[PDB]
């Protein structure tokens, strides 16, 4: 996979490294889940999230 | 922002108002407690340095519900391209004297990674712009905070179907050049935010445009993806004496 197509599959942030390798990576605020993609909150008010959207839907 | 809607107080939370002596003078966005982006432009005519007001969790400009946040403005960076009067390279990085506290009406927006701009967000058709700008060209400014989703163009085709300062490549065309929907004086320094899998982004600067709604013209934003590792640097430096810092620029 490749970080130019597709975000390489990350939810956020995409390092390519030597070989057919990728590192996917979070914002501060974030932990990366073991799907190796996906980025969860780990603080109150993580960046670019709504809060009275957030409860509206949860 | 003309055309636009009021954006339900809350969901712009990272919008910033700057004011100088009381006065509005331009918006701005959180990207952490104590860090703002605007426009240098905003900063051209400024004489105290020192009375540079940001507020936070505003939303109704006529009355006070509690939710907004007062700082002093400690520091105004701007990068050593830019030169007063003119459009290119029109951002400013400011330091906050003291962190605003996140609340539901407080939260920053996401500064991005270059590569993820440039290769994912820049493709992302429709974002957000907002702001207390005037809601009609030659009109009077709003009194609550507006938002516009607007459409992102490609400069060859800005270029093309405009019809004066060069569209470069640390600026982009978003909008609509049929006189409907467009940001305005009064939203400079203000967001462009843009939305992938779930969060929002900072990927643009509102900062030019011929009139406001013009016919024929595109609203036109600086390319925050062009300074994203002078922004991280800047925010890793230690705060220096006086406001107004010039920074080189790469
Ligand atoms: N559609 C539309 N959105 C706008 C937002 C802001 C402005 N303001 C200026 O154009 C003033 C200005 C003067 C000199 C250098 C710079 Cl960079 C800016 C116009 C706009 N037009």
């Amino acid at each position: 996979l490749i970080c130019v197509n597709e975000n390489g599959g990350c939810e956020q942030y995409c390092s390519d490294h030597t070989g057919t390798k990728r590192s996917c990576r979070c914002h501060e605020g974030y932990s990366l889940l073991a799907d190796g993609v996906s980025c969860t909150p780990t603080v109150e008010y993580p960046c670019g999230k709504i809060p009275i959207l957030e409860k509206r839907n949860a | 922002i003309v055309g636009g809607k009021v954006c339900p107080k809350g969901e712009c939370p990272w919008q910033v108002l700057l004011l100088v002596n009381g006065a509005q003078l331009c918006g701005g966005t959180l990207i952490n407690t104590i860090w703002v982006v605007s426009a240098a432009h905003c900063f051209d005519k400024i004489k105290n340095w020192r009375n540079l007001i940001a507020v936070l969790g505003e939303h109704d400009l006529s009355e006070h519900d509690g939710d907004e946040q007062s700082r002093r403005v400690a520091q105004v960076i701007i990068p050593s391209t830019y030169v007063p009067g003119t459009t290119n390279h029109d951002i400013a990085l400011l330091r906050l004297h003291q962190p605003v506290v996140l609340t539901d009406h407080v939260v920053p927006l996401c500064l991005p990674e270059r590569t993820f701009s440039e290769r994912t967000l820049a493709f992302v058709r429709f974002s957000l712009v907002s702001g207390w700008g005037q809601l009609l060209d030659r009109g009077a400014t709003a009194l609550e905070l507006m938002v516009l989703n607007v459409p992102r163009l490609m400069t060859q085709d800005c270029l093309q179907q405009s019809r004066s300062p060069n569209i470069t490549e640390y600026m982009f065309c978003a909008g609509y050049s049929d006189g409907s929907k467009d940001s305005c004086k009064g939203d400079s320094g203000g967001p462009h935010a843009t939305h992938y899998r779930g969060t929002w982004y900072l990927t643009g600067i509102v900062s030019w445009g011929q009139g406001c709604a013009t016919v024929g013209h595109f609203g036109v934003y600086t390319r925050v993806s062009q300074y994203i590792e002078w922004l991280q640097k800047l925010m890793r430096s230690e705060p220096r004496p006086g406001v107004l810092l010039r920074a080189p620029f790469p």
